[PDB]
């Protein structure tokens, strides 16, 4: 009796594919996120933005297409279909980048009803909310990357773009421009990552090596009962193993688990960080003390100073056509080449 | 002498198609094994036969 | 470049044909 | 090139190397054919 | 009438399809069909691959231009080319390719045949074929006769080196060509020497075998070995420190297989990276080494030909721009090449003297051939793109090219490593399986319970 | 007729990957014929 | 289960393949012709192999005034004779 | 019961704080030798010429480094490939300058962690359990050969190895993607997939199994405490995790299975992996990645760039100026 | 004085595994 709650009752029934009062948020930004990429990477250039080819229509493979950020005179406007630029044009629309802005918008608000959806499954099944907890790292990594990351500089244009070597192209970027290796908070991110895939590799291969034999199948999945009360390996025998060979080993199985959780969690929060900071250029680019002994001492050199000849390089190479609407002309006598190459 | 020669290959290739799908069949066929049997030797013999008079043919064309 | 493809699929077919035609009449599978 | 007597299997001869792939793909169809049991 | 009524279930077997063949460990008659069957696809796909080649072959375009790798298996012993490796006669390509696919029909029929329709087990069926993993004699004694084949094989090698028209030798006196061996390296200390040389820079290993005598005589010698190792273990059984060192079972043999195939495979993909004897760079490309000293061959030529002093040279860094001394103190060639002075080839050699590179050869005795191999090496480095695009990685589309070399290399190196992990995998199993707990531990007998606490 | 069962799923699983691997194909070859392929 | 039936039903029924037999064809053609026909492009505004530049032209048109970028794009296609 | 076979019962017993075993009679002192010979290194080794030309890096922290800029610097381009021990040189102060510490280190680290994976087998066969813990192990250790071994041998001198610094290790980076274009190789895409998806994967069990632990503890206790060491019963709520993650995506992406659940863990990281050294380890036979430079071309003829063709501008930068005064002629072919 | 603060720093994370490992508290089955 009355609208709203039947109109609950509808939303949260158990069916095939859960809608929830999220999924009216969720659903149209999802779909519209993903179709804005399939869509752009199939039919769409970047040609007036960007001075690029784009989509499978011009010829781009699989790697090579992306919806590319709009042209860095549009600086951070909404781009909105019936905004000032395009004026309700959807042609031009296209030409001008709109679809960047429909994809990292919508796939803003997206994230926010798939995270919105896990605290509501969560609740409806009696769980508590770790898995959306968890999933605010994705969320802290989007948002830094792709919409504060830009924010901070001169415009949507050197946001990433949504494409395979596009993206690759923003590593090489970064790398170049902000020294982003250097970073402290990077590093936290990969250790985070990669402890993470650590974690996950080893913790999965104990399990399955711990099994206590269930069945009499040479194969030990059948071995298994949802309900069954026992565990179905040995956390004892799992300790021993490592503790004699690490010389440390999990005991608790909550804590282990809640670990899992904490690693790549922990990590992504740090990296997004970082990017916040590159986002004001604030970056960890060099060491001073580094600088003042080789700028006083042409005999002192390290893998920085190396690195940061490898900047340069990328920096000076890439710059012209990476960043167009500089029209910058590099004579070939300017730029630093090492011998012979 | 060549459309000779390329008759003999091309029925090479042919029963060379039929014995690929057709032995194993028989092989793992309930029914008619004696049969079946029969004209897998049958098959086998001219296969041996046909790559022999392609193998002496060559010398007449190539 | 029809000789190459039709070839494929005639050559293509032959495995899931043996195995079509056995469990048809209900052979060795 | 082949011999010119053999040129019209060319085609043929195209082909044939992949063939030892089918044989791996055959062999999940007739797991398929009797239920992966 | 039912789907589990055969054996060839999970049901029956203990093995999920995923693991199907597993299934096969204990049925000999079957299995004998997997592997001859098996056979049967790698001959296949030989005569299958080498006719694909030949139709694909340009004769007079260099076989490393054109994605070749059987054929210049082929040319290396000798057949269809002439002085420098030129293609004189492609039918013995042909013939080859027709012979190994021909042959696949014959393994692959008694592939099927064993494996659906012979016995299902061969013990009942004949003492002699049939065998059981775990009876140690039987299992030396089919090793034997496998051993003798090998045996038979390697100096199959040598009677074509020998007495059936010789081998393609890089290294032939006035330029590579086919060539008879008449004096095959016997002596011991050679032959074995290789074995006891180190892996590292400069030594090599048996990837430094540099000449077809030490080969040759090298296969009479594993010939031999084989042969007498074969005739040792029909007539033998395994001692007993062998019986107490090893698992005895099939799986346990698999493994043991695939570490030596392992092994096998990275050494193969050594040699064809860095050997250019047996596998000539006439028909396999430079090697990387190879290519780098020929750039560093090209410009010395280029800028001496200009007016330079190349022994003189004084490079930016205080080191010779063209030429310098190895760490011993020979002479080789300048720039970062200066780590692959180790390489020796047909091209380069005449310019080598006692103390290395001799500046006055250098001067006055570089032929024209020497130019030209220098700069087609050079322009050939084995450096490619997954799409066959040529050259450096930033290079732009143009040519289409890797080398055999790479691909060989690359290939084998990927197959070496997951062997290992099978290896591994198999190990391990089959230490768990003779032991009794590859299924998991025993929970009303957990061995680490009756175990004092570590602390 | 919704009948489940009429077409053999391995038939079914069958066509279709050869289905997946032809279009596939099709753009690999895209790869290195009209545009994209450098030439 | 969720009380809808089971896909493996559905693949395997003929109706399903009666029905999806023409149009699945039909949409495949559909996408096929939008391509072929040269529509994609006039929607999306994507140049076509001879439309990235003018004849002798070698300068890439590219936007550089946020709110007349319409009128630029519009003034770029022109210069296309 | 002679001495041999006392030594043995110590060397392979089960009851030892650590494991020793056989592996370990091997791994134990090459992985003294590689840490100690590391430390020291990174401490005070003077600087290396790691490309032969005489102009040496400083690695060390006494001579000018920190934590972040510090290396064990890759032994000198003159040596190549060849054996470097300390008895090869005339001197400690020779060896030092050409890198020697570098050889010795990453040879013993080697030979230690391929014994540390064998031991990992030992141990697992000595207490009953399954074996293939040390598969697992065999990706990062395999990815070890790749950057200290393989990638050496392929281009024909230790001093493209990986160095042993943090700086080193990010040099190491640009210029093989200079050299192979690795972001390009699907073998190192593979490899992402494998870390990230392992990353995912990790966050995502751990929040699963936090998620349904049942209640054992009040409110002002850790959860952690409704654990104890040993119990016999599972510990979370399986089946309401699963009931959470199929309602989350559809009922059958979902594990149900905890067993076929686990082997995912430690199958998707170990094979992505597995393809992260294959691929480091087959650039170093310079098979490298996509190369699309110029692959879009207009109907006049004129290229008309995609990323990969700014990809491939960053890659010139750092080409030309990586080891600037080491290349003499116009081919960087190693 | 750098020098010595990463020293210090890395010698003091030896020393904690060190106590990590012989000297954690002992698991105990219940
Ligand atoms: C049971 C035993 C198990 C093993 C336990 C014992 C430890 C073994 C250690 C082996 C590793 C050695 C490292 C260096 C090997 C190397 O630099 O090998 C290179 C050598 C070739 O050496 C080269 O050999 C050349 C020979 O060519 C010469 O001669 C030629 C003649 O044609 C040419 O003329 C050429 O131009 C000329 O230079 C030169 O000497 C070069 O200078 C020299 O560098 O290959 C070879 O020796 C082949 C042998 C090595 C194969 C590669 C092994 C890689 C291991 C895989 C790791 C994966 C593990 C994963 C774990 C998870
Ligand atoms: C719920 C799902 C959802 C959400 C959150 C969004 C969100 C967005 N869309 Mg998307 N979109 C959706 C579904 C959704 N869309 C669907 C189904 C379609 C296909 C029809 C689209 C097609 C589409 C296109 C083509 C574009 C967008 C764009 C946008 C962005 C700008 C939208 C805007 O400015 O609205 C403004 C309007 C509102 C916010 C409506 C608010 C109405 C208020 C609340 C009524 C207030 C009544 C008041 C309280 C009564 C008081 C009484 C008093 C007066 C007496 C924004 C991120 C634009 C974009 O991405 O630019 C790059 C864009 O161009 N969308
Ligand atoms: C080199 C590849 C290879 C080979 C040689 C084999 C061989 C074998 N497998 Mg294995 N298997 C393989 C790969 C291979 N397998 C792969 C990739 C998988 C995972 C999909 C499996 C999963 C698996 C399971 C689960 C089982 C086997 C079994 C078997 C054995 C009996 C098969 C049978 O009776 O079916 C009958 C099949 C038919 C009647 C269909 C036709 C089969 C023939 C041989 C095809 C011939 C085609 C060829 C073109 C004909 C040429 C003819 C011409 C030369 C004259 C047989 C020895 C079974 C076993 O162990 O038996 C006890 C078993 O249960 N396999
Ligand atoms: C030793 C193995 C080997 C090597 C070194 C080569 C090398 C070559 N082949 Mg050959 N070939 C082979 C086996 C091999 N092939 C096999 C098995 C077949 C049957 C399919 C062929 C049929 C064939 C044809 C028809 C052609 C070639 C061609 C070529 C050349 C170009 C290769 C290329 O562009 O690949 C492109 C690169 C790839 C396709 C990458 C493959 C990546 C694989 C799938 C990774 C696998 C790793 C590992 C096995 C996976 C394990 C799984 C794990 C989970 C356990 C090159 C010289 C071409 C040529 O130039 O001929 C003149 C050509 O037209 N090959
Ligand atoms: C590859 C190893 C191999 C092994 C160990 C066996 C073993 C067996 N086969 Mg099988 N078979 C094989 C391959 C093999 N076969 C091949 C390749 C084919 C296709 C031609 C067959 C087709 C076949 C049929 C149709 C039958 C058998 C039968 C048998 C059983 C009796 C054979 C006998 O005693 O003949 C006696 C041996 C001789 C008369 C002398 C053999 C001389 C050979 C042919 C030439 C040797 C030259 C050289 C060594 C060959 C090298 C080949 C290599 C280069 C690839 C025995 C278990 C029988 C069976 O199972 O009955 C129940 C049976 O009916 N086989
Ligand atoms: C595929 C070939 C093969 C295989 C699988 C076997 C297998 C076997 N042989 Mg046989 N053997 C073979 C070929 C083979 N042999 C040949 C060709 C000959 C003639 C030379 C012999 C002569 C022979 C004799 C005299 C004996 C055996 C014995 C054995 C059994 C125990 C062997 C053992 O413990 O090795 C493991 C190796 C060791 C325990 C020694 C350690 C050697 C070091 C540690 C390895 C160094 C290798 C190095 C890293 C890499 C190579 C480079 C190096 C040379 C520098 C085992 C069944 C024994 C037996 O039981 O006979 C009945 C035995 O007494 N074999
Ligand atoms: C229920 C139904 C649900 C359906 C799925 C809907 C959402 C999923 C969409 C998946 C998109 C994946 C990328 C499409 C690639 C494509 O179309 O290539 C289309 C291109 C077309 O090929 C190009 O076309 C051009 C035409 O002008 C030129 O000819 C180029 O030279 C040519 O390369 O094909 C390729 O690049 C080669 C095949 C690459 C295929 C992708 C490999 C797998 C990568 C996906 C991994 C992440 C996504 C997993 C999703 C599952
Ligand atoms: C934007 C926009 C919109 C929207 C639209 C949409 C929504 C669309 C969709 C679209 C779509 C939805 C599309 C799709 C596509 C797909 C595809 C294109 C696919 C492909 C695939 C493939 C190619 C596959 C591959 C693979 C894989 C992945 C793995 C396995 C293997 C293989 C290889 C098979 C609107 C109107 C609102 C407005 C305007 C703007
Ligand atoms: C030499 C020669 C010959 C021979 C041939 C042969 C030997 C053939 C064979 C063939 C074969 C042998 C074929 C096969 C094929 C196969 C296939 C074609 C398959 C496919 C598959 C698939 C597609 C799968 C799918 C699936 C399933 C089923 C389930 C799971 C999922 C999936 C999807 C994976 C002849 C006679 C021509 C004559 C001339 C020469
Ligand atoms: C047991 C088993 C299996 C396997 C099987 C196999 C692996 C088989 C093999 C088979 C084989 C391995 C077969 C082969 C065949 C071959 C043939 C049939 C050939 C023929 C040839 C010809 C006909 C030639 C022709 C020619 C000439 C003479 C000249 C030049 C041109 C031409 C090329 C045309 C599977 C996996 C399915 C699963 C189930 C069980
Ligand atoms: C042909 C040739 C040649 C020659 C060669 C030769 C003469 C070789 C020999 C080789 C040999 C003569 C090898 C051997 C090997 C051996 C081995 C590889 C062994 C192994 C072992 C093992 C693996 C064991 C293990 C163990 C232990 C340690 C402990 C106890 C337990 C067991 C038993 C597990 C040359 C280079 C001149 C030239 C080229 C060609
Ligand atoms: C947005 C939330 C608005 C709730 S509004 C609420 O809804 C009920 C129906 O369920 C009515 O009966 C009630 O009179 C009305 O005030
Ligand atoms: O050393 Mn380290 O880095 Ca492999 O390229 Mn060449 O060399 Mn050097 O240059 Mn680029
Ligand atoms: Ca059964
Ligand atoms: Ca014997
Ligand atoms: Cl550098
Ligand atoms: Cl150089
Ligand atoms: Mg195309």
């Amino acid at each position: 009796r009355g609208w709203f709650d039947i109109l609950d009752d509808w939303l949260k029934r158990d069916r095939f594919v859960f809608v929830g009062w999220s999924g009216i948020l969720l659903f149209p930004c999802a779909y519209l996120a993903l179709g804005g990429w399939l869509t752009g990477t199939t039919f769409v250039t970047s040609w007036y933005t960007h001075g690029l080819a784009s989509s499978y229509l011009e010829g781009c493979n699989f790697l090579t297409v992306a919806v590319s950020t709009p042209a860095n005179s549009m600086g951070h406007s909404l781009l909105l279909l019936w905004g000032p630029e395009a004026q309700g044009d959807f042609t031009r629309w296209c030409q001008l980048g709109g679809l960047w802005t429909f994809i990292a918008l919508h796939g803003a608000f997206g994230l926010i009803g798939f995270m919105l959806r896990q605290f509501e499954i969560a609740r409806l099944v009696g769980v508590r909310p770790y898995n959306a907890i968890a999933f605010s790292a994705p969320i802290a990594v989007f948002v830094s990357v792709f919409l504060i990351y830009p924010l901070g500089q001169s415009s949507w244009f050197f946001a990433p773009s949504f494409g395979v070597a596009a993206i690759f192209r923003f590593l090489l970027f970064f790398q170049g421009f902000h020294n982003w290796t250097l970073n402290p908070f990077h590093m936290m991110g990969v250790a985070g990552v990669l402890g993470g895939a650590l974690l996950c590799a080893i913790h999965g291969a104990t399990v399955e090596n711990t099994l206590f034999q269930d069945g009499e199948g040479a194969s030990t999945f059948r071995a298994f009962n949802p309900t069954q009360a026992e565990e179905t390996y040995s956390m004892v025998t799992a300790n021993r193993f490592w503790s004699q060979i690490f010389g440390i080993a999990f005991s608790n199985k909550r804590w282990l688990h809640f670990f899992m959780l904490f690693v790549p969690v922990t990590g992504l929060w740090m990296s997004a960080i970082g990017v916040v900071g590159l986002a004001l250029n604030l970056r960890s680019y060099d060491f001073i003390s580094q600088e003042i002994r080789a700028a006083e001492d042409p005999e002192f050199e390290t893998f920085y100073t190396k690195n940061l000849l490898l900047n340069e390089g990328i920096r000076a190479w890439m710059a012209p056509q990476d960043q167009p609407h500089e029209n910058f002309v590099f004579p070939e006598e300017v730029l630093p080449r090492g011998n012979a190459l | 002498m060549t459309i000779l020669f390329q008759l003999a290959l091309a029925a090479l290739v042919i029963l060379s198609f039929v014995m690929v799908i057709g032995v194993p069949v028989a092989y793992a066929s309930p029914q008619d094994w004696d049969r079946s049997k029969q004209l897998i030797f049958l098959g086998s013999g001219l296969w041996i036969a046909l790559v022999l008079v392609v193998g002496v043919l060559n010398f007449f064309v190539v | 470049v029809i000789a190459q493809l039709t070839m494929i699929a005639m050559i293509g077919i032959a495995g899931p044909m043996i195995i079509f035609l056995l469990a048809v009449r209900r052979g060795n599978l | 090139k082949l011999p010119e007597a053999y040129a019209i299997f060319d085609p043929l001869v195209d082909v044939l190397p992949v063939i030892p792939v089918l044989f791996l793909a055959l062999a999940f169809v007739w797991q398929a054919a009797v239920g992966f049991r | 009438n039912s789907i589990f009524a055969t054996n060839r279930d999970q049901e029956s077997s203990g093995f999920a399809w995923w693991a199907g063949n597993a299934r096969l460990i204990n049925l000999s008659g079957k299995l004998l069909g997997a592997h001859v069957a098996h056979a049967g696809l790698i001959v296949f796909w030989a005569g299958a691959m080498t006719l694909f080649e030949l139709a694909h072959f340009i004769p007079e375009k260099p076989m490393y231009e054109q994605g070749l790798i059987l054929i210049p298996h082929i040319a290396t012993l000798g057949w269809g080319v002439g002085p420098g490796g030129e293609v004189v006669d492609t039918f013995p390509f042909f013939v080859v390719g027709v012979v190994h696919l021909i042959s696949s029909a014959v393994l692959g029929f008694g592939g099927v045949y064993h494996a659906i329709r012979g016995p299902e087990t061969l013990e009942e069926y004949s003492s002699f074929f049939g065998y059981d993993w775990k009876d140690k004699n039987k299992m030396t004694t089919i090793l034997g006769f496998h051993l003798i084949v090998l045996g038979i094989g390697a100096l199959l090698l040598v009677a074509k080196a020998m007495f059936f028209g010789g081998l393609y030798d890089t290294w032939a006196p006035g330029g590579g060509d086919v060539r008879v061996i008449t004096n095959p390296t016997l002596d011991p200390r050679v032959i074995f020497g290789y074995l006891l040389k180190s892996p590292f820079g400069g030594e090599g290993w048996i990837v430094s075998v540099n000449n077809l005598e030490d080969v040759v005589g090298g296969h009479i010698w594993i010939g031999l070995i084989c042969i007498a190792g074969g005739i040792w273990h029909i007539l033998t059984t395994p001692f007993g420190w062998a019986r107490r060192a090893f698992i005895w079972s099939g799986e346990a043999y698999l493994s043991y297989s695939l570490g030596a195939l392992s092994m096998m495979g990275f050494i193969a993909t050594c040699f064809v990276w860095f050997n250019n004897t047996v596998y000539p760079s006439e028909f396999y490309g430079p090697t990387g080494p190879e290519a780098s000293q020929a750039q560093a061959m090209t410009f010395l030529i280029r800028d001496q030909k200009l007016g330079a002093n190349v022994g003189s040279a004084q490079g930016p860094t205080g080191l010779g721009k063209y030429l310098m001394r190895s760490p011993t103190g020979e002479i080789i060639f300048g720039g970062e090449t200066m780590r692959f002075w180790d390489f020796r080839g047909p091209w380069l050699e005449p310019l080598r003297g006692p103390n290395g590179l001799d500046l006055n050869k250098i001067k006055n005795d570089i032929q024209p051939w020497q130019e030209r191999r220098a700069a087609e090496y050079m322009t050939h480095a084995p450096l490619g793109s997954l799409n066959s695009v040529g050259g450096v990685a930033t290079e732009i589309n143009s040519v289409n090219f890797v080398s055999p070399r790479s691909w060989l290399a690359t290939s084998h190196f990927v197959l070496a490593f997951f062997f290992l992990v099978g290896h591994l995998w198999h190990a391990g199993r089959a230490r768990a399986a003779a032991a009794g707990f590859e299924k998991g531990i025993d929970r009303e007998s957990e061995p680490v319970l009756s175990m004092p606490s570590l602390d | 007729m919704s009948e489940g069962g009429r077409i053999p799923l391995w038939i079914v699983a069958t066509v279709a990957g050869m289905g997946v691997i032809v279009i596939v194909g099709l753009f690999f070859y895209g790869a290195y014929a009209g545009l994209g392929s450098s030439l | 289960t969720t009380g809808e039936r089971p896909f493996s039903d559905i693949i395997t029924s003929v109706r399903y393949w009666v029905i999806h037999s023409i149009t699945i064809p039909a949409l495949f053609i559909a996408g096929w012709l939008f391509v072929s026909t040269g529509l994609a492009y006039d929607v999306f505004g994507t140049p076509r192999p001879d439309s990235y530049y003018a004849q002798e032209q070698r300068s890439i048109p590219l936007v550089t005034d946020r709110f007349e970028a319409k009128q630029q794009v519009e003034t770029f296609l022109e210069q296309l004779k | 019961a002679n001495l041999w076979e006392r030594f043995c019962n110590w060397v392979t017993s089960t009851d030892n704080r650590l494991y020793v075993g056989w592996f370990g009679v091997i791994m134990i002192p090459t992985l003294l030798a590689a840490t100690i010979c590391f430390v020291i290194a990174f401490i005070a080794a003077p600087p290396v010429d790691i490309d032969g030309i005489r102009e040496p890096v400083s690695g060390s922290l006494l001579y000018g480094n920190n934590i972040i800029t510090g290396a064990v610097v890759p032994s000198s381009n003159a040596i190549g490939l060849h054996f470097y021990p300390i008895w090869e040189a005339a001197s400690l102060d020779e060896w030092l300058y050409n890198g020697g510490p570098y050889q010795l280190i990453i040879f013993h680290f080697l030979l230690g962690a391929s014994c540390y994976m064998g031991r990992q087998w030992e141990l697992s066969y000595r207490l009953g359990m399954r074996p293939w813990i040390c598969v697992a192990y065999s990706a990062p250790l395999a990815s070890a050969f790749a950057v200290f071994l393989i990638y050496p041998i392929g281009q024909g001198s230790f001093s493209d190895g990986m160095p042993l610094g943090i700086s080193g290790t990010f040099n190491f980076m640009i210029v093989f993607q200079a050299e192979h274009n690795i972001l390009m190789h699907p073998f190192h895409q593979l490899g992402v997939a494998g870390v990230f998806g392992g990353a995912l994967f990790c966050a995502m069990h751990g929040s699963l199994v936090t998620s349904s632990l049942i209640r054992e503890t009040t409110e002002t206790e850790s959860a952690n405490y409704g654990y104890k060491f040993g119990q016999e019963e599972e510990t979370y709520n399986i089946v309401a995790a699963h009931g959470y993650f199929g309602r989350l995506i559809f009922q059958y992406a979902s594990f149900n299975n905890s067993r076929s659940l686990h082997f995912f863990l430690a199958a998707w990281p170990v094979v992505g992996v597995w393809f992260a050294a294959l691929g480091i380890s087959t650039m170093a036979f310079n098979l490298n990645g996509f190369n699309f430079n110029h692959s879009v071309i207009d109907a006049k003829g004129n290229v008309i760039n995609t990323w990969a063709d700014i990809i491939n501008r960053a890659n010139l930068g750092m080409e030309v100026m990586h080891e600037r005064n080491a290349h003499n002629f116009p081919l960087d072919l190693a | 004085m750098e020098t010595i603060t990463y020293v210090f720093i890395f010698a003091c994370i030896i020393a904690l595994f060190f106590f990590a490992i012989f000297f954690r508290e002992p698991p105990r089955i219940t």
